[PDB]
């Protein structure tokens, strides 16, 4: 119902990035059929971090068990599951589903990695706290990454969103994010003057 | 510990403040633990001298880059007067 809404969603932007454990967890909740949701729940956690690939893989077992009803229930743990996610974790689900082929594409140099980005756009879009507090959000996911290339990945994402987006709210606070990002570009300028600075009185 | 990017990143959220004021940029000296009155009479000095040759790009407006150059310029004076106080008494 919410969950068919968010589904559309994700696949609509996942299926560009075609990467079927769905066995896999077939056979090991068959076996040990006395799980909880909780255990089910941080399965999946364990299995990725990104909740749109935790929702992608629940709507494959959803599916999988379409063949194997052996009172192979507790596929109604699956669809608790499900809702769970598509009530307190839509948005956050739908952005890295949105996220997921530029970040793949950004990922493959080796030096900025694929979770880190996407959660870099997802909290820039869902709580955006500041310039300063993006900053030190880059640095703590990128300390040996290209933080220029991952500011240059965010503004072609944001500036997309910006496209389709044009309502009110929303499409100011985008705004921000943008300008911010453009900010710290102009920041870089400056950056071997800071440094000299930093060195004199370190 | 006070890296590189840290400070940096004060810097983005000292020029980010509208209307800094004189504690925004003794905020900055602090994190450096300077031990002597004269060696932060030279960093509010080379601070200024620093922001002063910043591209206009970094700043909001010219309004709050001559603002902040201004309190660079208190902070200097600030700290002169305290170098003085502690020459001020024998004891």
């Amino acid at each position: 119902a919410r969950v068919s809404d968010v589904e559309e969603q994700v696949n609509q932007y996942l299926s560009k990035v075609p990467e079927q454990n769905v066995s896999e967890l077939l056979s090991l909740l068959s076996n040990s059929p006395n799980i909880s949701l909780s255990q089910l729940k941080a399965y999946l956690e364990g299995k990725s971090e990104e909740p749109s690939e935790q929702f992608k893989m629940l709507c494959g077992l959803r599916d999988a068990l379409k063949g194997r009803p052996e009172l192979a229930h507790l596929s109604h743990l699956v669809e608790q599951a499900l809702v769970s996610m598509a009530e307190e974790q839509g948005e956050t689900i739908v952005l890295g589903a949105r996220i997921t082929p530029e970040a793949y594409r950004e990922s493959q140099s080796g030096v900025n990695p694929l979770q880190p980005l996407r959660d870099t756009y997802r909290d820039a879009v869902m709580g955006y706290q500041g310039i300063y507090a993006i900053w030190s959000d880059l640095q703590k996911r990128f300390p040996n990454g290209d933080i220029d290339s991952v500011i240059l990945f965010l503004q072609k994402a944001l500036s997309a969103d910006l496209q389709s987006q044009q309502s009110g709210s929303g499409r100011e606070k985008l705004g921000i994010v943008i300008s911010d990002l453009q900010k710290l570009k102009e920041f870089g300028s400056v950056s071997d003057q800071v440094k000299g600075f930093w060195q004199f009185f370190s | 510990a006070y890296d590189l990017s840290e400070f940096m990143g004060d810097i983005v959220a000292l020029v980010d403040k509208r209307w800094a004021g004189i504690h925004d940029i003794e905020h900055l000296a602090n994190a450096f633990s300077l031990p002597t009155p004269e060696i932060k009479v030279r960093f509010y000095q080379d601070l200024k001298r620093m922001f002063r040759l910043f591209p206009l790009g970094v700043f909001s407006d010219e309004e709050q880059r001559q603002n902040l150059l201004q309190m660079c310029q208190n902070a200097i004076d600030m700290a002169i007067e305290s170098e003085e106080e502690e020459l001020s008494e024998l004891d």
